[PDB]
RNA sequence: UGUAACGGGGCUAAACCAUGCACCGAAGCUGCGGCAGCGACGCUUAUGCGUUGUUGGGUAGGGGAGCGUUCUGUAAGCCUGUGAAGGUGUACUGUGAGGUAUGCUGGAGGUAUCAGAAGUGCGAAUGCUGACAUAAGUAACGAUAAAGCGGGUGAAAAGCCC
RNA sequence: CCCGGCGAGGGGAGUGAAAAAGAACCUGAAACCGUGUACGUACAAGCAGUGGGAGCAUGCUUAGGCGUGUGACUGCGUACC
């Protein structure tokens, strides 16, 4: 059931029916989104390879939600030299529900 | 019912009553006041006063009955410590420290 | 106008006595030790997010090296072999397809044989 | 601050932070580094700054219709009472009634009136056309402002 | 003498582990009285082993 | 995805016989502290031990090349006023023949809680006879 | 002081020399987001950008833009016993100084916005004052002239009385 | 009233809006010292954290997943001025 496709500059073994949090798509927050990326394919056998991409393959999905991450403090302290730094971060991401393995 | 008694300003360091206090903990009423008849401390007495006291203060004001009674709660704190001045050798004086202990007991079943 | 300041500093010991809470000792409990390890556990925070790339990358690599000698193939002719198939799958997937699904897996190693 | 000049304890030997004086404002009751002396804030105004600052607020009265022009504005006798009951017909609450002929009948019956102040004509200020929420002139009042601030 | 820096909580508790002190449980029974006291030692009243011993 | 790690509990550690008569030390000792360790498996975790249990019998009939037989020192100090004791490979071989093969085991595999853990599995044997024959060590090389 | 002159185990190849494709390997480069500084840009317009290339380690130091505090004006206004400030938790939120809301405690003050003025922010100065630790229940209890027993009073007596 | 030495100190009752407002008396922070609950902790080496991470203990709604506390084991890691 499950297949591999690449997304935020980075690959995902996802299965149907199940959500992924991945990077920010130029996407509305209930519209559908059509990854062509799709790199694998798994079931009896496996419908690998393409080159980077399988064929006929596309893995249809669901936009959940358009939040922000955890708060990721950075701290770049030098030692001794009179030099301190703060910075928060918070990523932006995407969940998507998968909604079907062709 | 749990009926507190309890020593404030009682004129004993913490660190001595709190190892008395470890004797008595989650035992019979009847059981515990034997125990610091036969302990050997000044603290043995000091909180023996206070079991005493509060087993008669269970039993009149609240709950009644001594034989179901265990001593749940029973703790020392460290009360206000009046500073005194002992004189050494070469002119040089020390700050010594009356230290009290605030006594608690709770007897409850 | 006198500025008493007992009220704003409080709240910036505080704020970050709250950040050491679970360090052993005064490291949790003072300030004046607690904000070195706040600090120093920043300058940690902001290093191992470099190092937790480069672990996992040798724990997936390991894991794909232990799967594929199995199979017959050490890790560096495995990778060539899939790059010369021309195939992008990436070190995550392969270790987690490695532990997952080896009937799945067996498949890439006989693709990485042909090339 | 009061006290000696003379060192606490030695310069060296004794095991504590070099002291020189009890008064020194790093040590408690006695210093305060940089004391304040009673000081003049008052700061200079240019005429023609303070002239064409009040002719630029005075201005913009007229179209914010903050300003209320009229003729002929004095209470009958010494009394508050008039003076509260005349400004409901005009519709008016918090304002500065400026007058040319300043009334000692006009000025007494707004003393204890917070929101309503007569001033004269001559001793407009900055501060108070720009703080009241209305402003009536009288036409007098008008013809010397006018002249005054030219 | 002298600490190089000081000890902990931790480190005081652990020296005072042993400070604990123990309690009797074993109060005799005096066979004629019924008196509780001390093994080998005579009564609050003034009994050893049934027989009246000092008034 | 969070990668998976392999659970202690979940762990089914197999059992191993190896034959070490007429084999280099070295080698030997590399591919059993290989194993020992976990590696082999496809759900390897640095943090869990995931090796195998190992028998070494014939230990004592291990070889080696070149000189070392004699050449090979095996230093230690006994924690004392001056007390460094030395034993060559021969004399090691004569008293204690599973020292040489734990020795060479315990230095290749890491060191710590978990590192001395996966050397507990390792069971090193002078004599052909083994006592562990209830777990089904099957044979391996 | 201890092997102690490969980092170790260990090796006749896991050494050396020569070639050959592999792979690993950094915050280097590419990928996908997000932020900011400049310079150009169709020339927009009083600046958002179809953009657009580009940077963006940093001590002394120089130049920008901000947070917060007590106080004065807006304020005899606004929020407040249907619970202020302060104390103490929790959950959101901003790139940061921080900010918002609310549980308990508290029992009466607080203060938007935009301006103004500062005793305006502390971890260090063998800083200054108070509080509290540590060593530690450790040393010591002040002449080595010496106590012993009985009775008394008392809640209790080695020390008080006889 | 009750315990105690016709004590110190408490516990009830009673006043009061309130007595953890009871005179050591508004508010009651921190250091520091405790009592009880959850987990870890007696073959294990070092600025005591940090990334990874099993288990165990607790909450929520669902018939599956999270948060919080803990942190076995493990890569890196010599405080601040
Ligand atoms: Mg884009
Ligand atoms: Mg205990
Ligand atoms: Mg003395
Ligand atoms: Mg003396
Ligand atoms: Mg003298
Ligand atoms: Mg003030
Ligand atoms: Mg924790
Ligand atoms: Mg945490
Ligand atoms: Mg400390
Ligand atoms: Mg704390
Ligand atoms: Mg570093
Ligand atoms: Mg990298
Ligand atoms: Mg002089
Ligand atoms: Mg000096
Ligand atoms: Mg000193
Ligand atoms: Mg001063
Ligand atoms: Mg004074
Ligand atoms: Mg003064
Ligand atoms: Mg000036
Ligand atoms: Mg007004
Ligand atoms: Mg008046
Ligand atoms: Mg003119
Ligand atoms: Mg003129
Ligand atoms: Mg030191
Ligand atoms: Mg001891
Ligand atoms: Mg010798
Ligand atoms: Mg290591
Ligand atoms: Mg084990
Ligand atoms: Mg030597
Ligand atoms: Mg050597
Ligand atoms: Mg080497
Ligand atoms: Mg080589
Ligand atoms: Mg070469
Ligand atoms: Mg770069
Ligand atoms: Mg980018
Ligand atoms: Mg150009
Ligand atoms: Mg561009
Ligand atoms: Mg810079
Ligand atoms: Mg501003
Ligand atoms: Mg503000
Ligand atoms: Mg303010
Ligand atoms: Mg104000
Ligand atoms: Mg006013
Ligand atoms: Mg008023
Ligand atoms: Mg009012
Ligand atoms: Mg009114
Ligand atoms: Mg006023
Ligand atoms: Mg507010
Ligand atoms: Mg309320
Ligand atoms: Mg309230
Ligand atoms: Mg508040
Ligand atoms: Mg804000
Ligand atoms: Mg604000
Ligand atoms: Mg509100
Ligand atoms: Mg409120
Ligand atoms: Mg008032
Ligand atoms: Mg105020
Ligand atoms: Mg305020
Ligand atoms: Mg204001
Ligand atoms: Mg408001
Ligand atoms: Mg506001
Ligand atoms: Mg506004
Ligand atoms: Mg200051
Ligand atoms: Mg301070
Ligand atoms: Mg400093
Ligand atoms: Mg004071
Ligand atoms: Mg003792
Ligand atoms: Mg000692
Ligand atoms: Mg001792
Ligand atoms: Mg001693
Ligand atoms: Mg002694
Ligand atoms: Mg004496
Ligand atoms: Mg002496
Ligand atoms: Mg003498
Ligand atoms: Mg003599
Ligand atoms: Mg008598
Ligand atoms: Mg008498
Ligand atoms: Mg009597
Ligand atoms: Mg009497
Ligand atoms: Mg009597
Ligand atoms: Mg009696
Ligand atoms: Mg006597
Ligand atoms: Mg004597
Ligand atoms: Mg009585
Ligand atoms: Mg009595
Ligand atoms: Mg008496
Ligand atoms: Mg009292
Ligand atoms: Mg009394
Ligand atoms: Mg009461
Ligand atoms: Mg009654
Ligand atoms: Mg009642
Ligand atoms: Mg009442
Ligand atoms: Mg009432
Ligand atoms: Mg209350
Ligand atoms: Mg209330
Ligand atoms: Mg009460
Ligand atoms: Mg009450
Ligand atoms: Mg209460
Ligand atoms: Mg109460
Ligand atoms: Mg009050
Ligand atoms: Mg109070
Ligand atoms: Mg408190
Ligand atoms: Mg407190
Ligand atoms: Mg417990
Ligand atoms: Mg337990
Ligand atoms: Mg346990
Ligand atoms: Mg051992
Ligand atoms: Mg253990
Ligand atoms: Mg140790
Ligand atoms: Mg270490
Ligand atoms: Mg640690
Ligand atoms: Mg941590
Ligand atoms: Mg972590
Ligand atoms: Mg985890
Ligand atoms: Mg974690
Ligand atoms: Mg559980
Ligand atoms: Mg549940
Ligand atoms: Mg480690
Ligand atoms: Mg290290």
């Amino acid at each position: 059931m499950y297949a591999v496709f690449q997304s935020g500059g980075k690959q995902h073994r996802v299965s149907e029916g199940q959500t992924v949090r991945l990077e920010k798509l130029d996407i509305a927050t209930g519209e559908t989104v059509e990854f062509a990326e799709v790199l694998m394919i798994a079931n009896g056998e496996e419908v690998k390879i393409g080159v980077p991409f399988v064929d006929g393959g596309v893995i249809k999905a669901e936009v959940v939600a358009h939040g922000r991450g955890e708060k990721v403090k950075i701290v770049k302290f030098r030692r001794r030299k009179h030099y301190r730094k703060q910075q928060g971060h918070r990523q932006w991401f995407t969940d998507v529900k998968i909604t079907g393995i062709s | 019912m749990e009926t507190i008694a309890k020593h404030r300003h009682a004129r004993s360091s913490a660190q001595k009553v709190r190892l008395v206090a470890d004797l008595i903990r989650g035992k019979k009423v009847s059981q515990a006041l034997d125990i610091l008849t036969y302990t050997n401390k000044k603290a043995a007495v000091l909180v023996k006063k206070v079991l005493e006291s509060a087993i008669a203060n269970a039993e009149h004001n609240d709950g009644a009955d001594i034989d179901d009674l265990k001593v749940t709660k029973i703790f020392v704190d460290e009360g206000p410590s009046m500073k005194r001045i002992m004189p050494r050798a070469k002119g040089r004086a020390d700050r010594i420290l009356k230290r009290t202990s605030h006594i608690t007991v709770v007897v409850s079943d | 106008a006198r500025v008493k300041r007992g009220v704003i500093a409080r709240a910036r010991h505080k704020k970050i006595l709250k950040q050491a809470k679970g360090y052993y000792g005064a490291r949790s409990r003072v300030y004046r030790v607690a904000f070195q390890a706040v600090i120093k556990a920043g300058q940690y925070a902001y290093r191992d997010r470099r190092q937790r790339k480069r672990q996992f990358r040798q724990l997936w690599i390991a894991r794909i090296n232990a799967a594929a000698r199995q199979n017959g193939i050490s890790y560096s002719k495995f990778i060539n072999g899939l790059k010369k198939a021309s195939v992008e799958i990436d070190r995550k997937i392969l270790a987690d397809i490695a532990v997952f699904d080896k009937v799945a897996f067996t498949a890439l190693v006989e693709k990485a044989k042909a090339a | 601050v009061t006290g000696s000049g003379k060192k606490p304890w030695r310069q060296k030997g004794t095991g504590r932070a070099r002291s020189g004086s009890i008064k020194s404002p790093i040590w408690r009751s006695g210093g305060v580094t940089f004391a304040a002396r009673p000081q003049d804030h008052s700061q200079k105004v240019n005429k023609k700054m303070y002239r064409g600052a009040l002719k630029s607020i005075l201005s913009e009265l007229v179209r914010q219709d903050r300003l209320i022009v009229v003729e002929k504005f004095s209470v009958e006798a010494p009394k508050t009472k008039l003076l509260a009951q005349k400004l409901k017909d005009m519709a008016l609450e918090d304002v500065l009634i400026i007058t040319g002929e300043l009334d000692e009948n006009l000025f007494l019956a707004a003393r204890n009136l917070h929101k309503v102040d007569v001033r004269d004509a001559t001793g407009i200020d900055p501060v108070s056309l720009i703080a009241f929420d209305k402003v009536v002139m009288t036409a007098d009042a008008v013809k010397q402002v006018e002249e005054m601030l030219a | 003498a002298v600490q190089q820096n000081k000890p902990t909580r931790s480190k005081r508790g652990m020296r005072r582990s042993h400070d604990a002190l123990t309690a009797v449980t074993s109060l005799s029974v005096d066979k004629t009285s019924g008196e509780k006291h001390l093994r080998h030692h005579i009564t609050a009243d003034g009994y050893y082993r049934g027989r009246k011993v000092i008034a | 995805m969070k990668t998976f790690t392999a659970k202690p509990e979940t762990v089914k550690r197999d059992w191993y016989v190896v034959d070490a008569t007429g084999k280099t030390l070295g080698r030997l000792a590399t591919e059993l502290a290989r194993r020992l360790r976990g590696k082999h498996k496809a759900e390897y975790t640095p943090h869990v031990d995931t090796g195998d249990y190992i028998i070494v019998l014939n230990a004592d009939k291990v070889a080696v090349t070149g000189n070392k037989r004699t050449d090979k020192v095996y230093y230690h100090h006994t924690g004392h006023i001056g007390g460094i004791k030395q034993a060559t490979f021969e004399e090691m071989i004569a008293r204690r023949p599973e020292r040489v093969i734990e020795i060479a085991v315990k230095g290749m595999l890491p060191k710590g809680p978990l590192g001395r853990a996966m050397f507990r599995k390792l069971k090193v044997y002078a004599g052909n006879e083994h006592n562990h024959a209830a777990q089904q060590p099957q044979v391996l090389d």
